[PDB]
């Protein structure tokens, strides 16, 4: 029983820290990815634009 | 926020370049070369242009009245030497990218055509010239020289007492004014069309296609 305490406990403080580390991988990907697809590209110059009005 | 430099539109499967310089009289600057040229190389790839049309939205007050070299010669009295043989590399650039273009490229003269504008028609087979076309290469008295390709494109193409460069020489030395009639008469216009049918034209140009399994090259 103490052992089952002991490794509960740590179970749930160890899956805090895995889901925080998650997140902020999840937050850095979803980042990069964003950047990739506002990178412009040279087929975007076929891509009409009316930027001015 | 600014108007851009040059307006690039879709004419069905034709795609229109039109200068939109015109309080410079439509003068060709690095940026505007560096945008035609890039993309003309977007176009040439695709399988959905078949034409390109090269025009002003000045018209009939101008096509393009020749380089920015006024720019250029600031950039000599500073000593901004990199930045003015990077306005050349971008034009010479773009006037080999025309010269050696696989789709057609239709350049519409309908108006002052001097110095760099000459550049972006001599290299067409279809340059169209109209009443309001005033063809010249004014550089001599600038102290520059013919630029854009004319000394291999003039003494190839001019019609008329040019058996051995002699028009060429004429017209590049002198700074010479052809206007009209006369431009297509000499060879520097390859047909001459009314500029009041040049909207029929362009219309034209975009509905037309390449029958059955022809490529527009």
């Amino acid at each position: 029983l103490i052992e089952a305490f002991r490794k509960e406990e740590a179970r749930l403080l160890h899956k805090h820290e895995y889901l925080q580390k998650r997140t902020k991988e999840l937050e850095k990907a979803k980042e990069l990815e964003l950047e990739k697809l506002n990178k412009e590209k040279s087929s975007d110059l076929t891509i009409m634009t009316l930027d001015k009005m | 926020t600014d108007a851009p430099p040059v307006l690039f539109t879709v004419q069905d499967t034709a795609r229109v370049i039109t200068l939109n310089r015109p309080k410079k009289l439509n003068a060709l600057n690095a940026e505007m070369s560096e945008s035609m040229f890039k993309t003309l190389n977007e176009y040439a790839k695709s399988d959905t242009t078949n034409l390109v049309i090269l025009k002003s939205s000045n018209r009939p007050r101008s096509f393009c009245a020749g380089g920015d070299v006024a720019t250029v010669a600031i950039f000599n009295f500073n000593k901004e030497f990199a930045k003015s043989i990077k306005f050349f590399t971008d034009e010479y650039s773009l006037n080999f990218q025309i010269a050696t273009y696989l789709k057609p490229i239709v350049t519409f003269m309908d108006g002052i055509t001097m110095g760099g504008g000459v550049g972006l028609s001599i290299h067409t087979p279809f340059r169209i010239a109209t009443e309001n076309t005033k063809w010249a290469m004014p550089e001599m008295d600038i102290g520059f020289f013919p630029d854009v390709g004319s000394t291999f494109a003039l003494p190839r193409i001019v019609t008329l007492a040019n058996s051995n460069s002699q028009m060429a020489l004429y017209l590049c030395l002198t700074g010479e004014v052809v206007t009209g009639a006369d431009a297509y008469m000499l060879g520097l216009a390859s047909h001459y069309v009314s500029s009041e049918n040049l909207d029929a034209l362009q219309k034209r140009l975009g509905e037309i296609s390449p029958p059955f399994n022809n490529d527009p090259q």
